[PDB]
């Protein structure tokens, strides 16, 4: 089989600059024909595959111009000028000389931008789920930059890590900002118990951290 | 149009077998080397089979032997029959005409497992009581303990996309939960009503929830 080799992450890229992911195969691409039998597609956060080039210089349909492909003999280059918030996401070559196909690994591309401070907004549970017996507090640290946050929950000013699961996104395709989930669960009696919970968000953006909390008894 | 179409996926017993079908808009498979791949998260994009228009088969050591790979060129219907299925062959599987421009379709989901479908409960994430503040407004759904994957949450029938954030489920103990958020202007919340809609196809759910009620 012929391999196909990439990074898995590039050097991060401003808005509006050009990028370039590059890819190895371990045999040459070019057919006797002429053509060379390299492709890419992306695959973008939350959507499905989507072809970008074939025989290295044919763009597939809705594919802008800005996209191109060059190299000879076992190296090759995507450049993507004018990058765009909407162009993150994994870059895959692969190669369709032989068969069997083969993919490479794969180049997250991502985008340089401006710090952001999180949105921080916190939920009491439902009272669909406590009818069920259930209470999961949530906590949404929303579009920001860079992507390393940390969340503490407090109940009644006294930290809590049974019954908390998180969850981030990928960076946004919108704004290139990060977004973070994390879920406090317990049992409603448990809940029931305190009042006062209390979600942390720490970010560099500030040496304090952002506190969002509700009182169960408040209202 | 041209497009590929898959199906036959969903949940099946190790050891069981399940055979896929993908049908085409604008491809006549006899005409071309047609494959199936799958996709398992963050492993690399795996080639499973082909078929060249004059029927030689071809497969990789991972399924050579269980699956076989098959064309009705009457009706234009290329399969996948999965045999003896593993835990390890769990994955997206898509249809593929892979040589000239390659196409794929949309993939259908194959999960070797003991479990059975469950379906996801739904709460809605809305503001505590108290004093508003700030000239926007974030809610959310929460859709708790589901099996298999994937759940879609669409706002307002598709008319906030924009402003939304869908978080990456998680699994503890066989059942996934996943979260999504929206923000909306304070002006025109909660006077006008947001309403998160979650389909789960492996159940056949679809569940709305308004966010004031």
């Amino acid at each position: 089989d012929i391999v196909m080799t990439q990074a898995a992450f590039s050097n991060p890229v401003t808005l509006g600059t050009s990028a370039s992911i590059s890819c190895r195969s371990t045999k040459s691409l070019l057919h006797s024909n002429g053509i060379t039998y390299l492709y890419w597609y992306l695959q973008k956060p939350g959507q499905s595959p989507q072809l970008l080039i074939y025989q290295m210089s044919n763009l597939a349909s809705g594919v802008p111009d800005r996209f191109s492909s060059s190299g000879s003999g076992t190296d090759f280059t995507l450049r993507i000028s004018r990058v765009e918030a909407e162009d993150v996401g994994v870059y895959y070559c692969a190669q369709n000389l032989e068969l069997p196909p083969t993919f490479g690994g794969g180049t997250k591309l991502e985008i340089k931008r401006a710090d952001a401070a999180p949105t921080v907004s916190i939920f009491p549970p439902s009272s669909e789920q406590l009818t069920s017996g259930g209470a999961s507090v949530v906590c949404f640290l929303n579009n920001f930059y860079p992507k390393d946050i940390n969340v503490k929950w407090k109940i009644d000013g006294s930290e809590r890590q049974n019954g908390v699961l998180n969850s981030w996104t990928d960076q946004d395709s919108k704004d290139s900002t990060y977004s973070m989930s994390s879920t406090l669960t317990l049992t409603k009696d448990e809940y029931e118990r305190h009042n006062s919970y209390t979600c942390e968000a720490t970010h560099k953006t500030s040496t304090s951290p952002i506190v969002k909390s509700f009182n169960r008894n408040e209202c | 149009e041209v497009k590929l179409v898959e199906s036959g996926g969903g949940l099946v017993k190790p050891g069981g077998s399940l055979k896929l079908s993908c049908t085409a808009s604008g491809i006549t498979f006899s005409r071309y080397i047609m494959s199936w791949v799958r996709q398992i998260p963050e492993k690399r994009l795996e080639w499973v089979a082909s078929i060249s228009s004059g029927g030689i088969t071809y497969y990789p050591d991972s399924v050579k032997g269980r699956f076989t790979i098959s064309r009705d060129n009457v009706r234009n219907i290329l399969y996948l029959q999965m045999s003896s299925l593993r835990s390890e062959d769990t994955a997206l599987y898509y249809c593929a005409r892979g040589q000239g421009r390659p196409y794929w379709g949309q993939g259908t989901l194959v999960t070797v497992s003991s479990a059975k479908t469950t379906p996801p409960s739904v709460y809605p994430l809305a503001p505590g009581c108290g004093d508003t503040t700030g000239s926007s407004v974030t809610l959310g759904c929460l859709v708790k303990g589901y099996f298999p994957e994937s759940v879609t949450v669409t706002w307002n029938s598709g008319s906030l996309s924009s402003s939304v954030h869908t978080f990456p489920a998680l699994l503890q103990s066989g059942l996934y939960t996943m979260s999504s958020s929206v923000t909306v202007p304070s002006s025109t919340w909660p006077s006008q009503t947001v309403t998160c809609s979650v389909a789960h196809p492996a159940s056949s759910t679809t569940v709305d929830k308004k966010l004031e009620p």
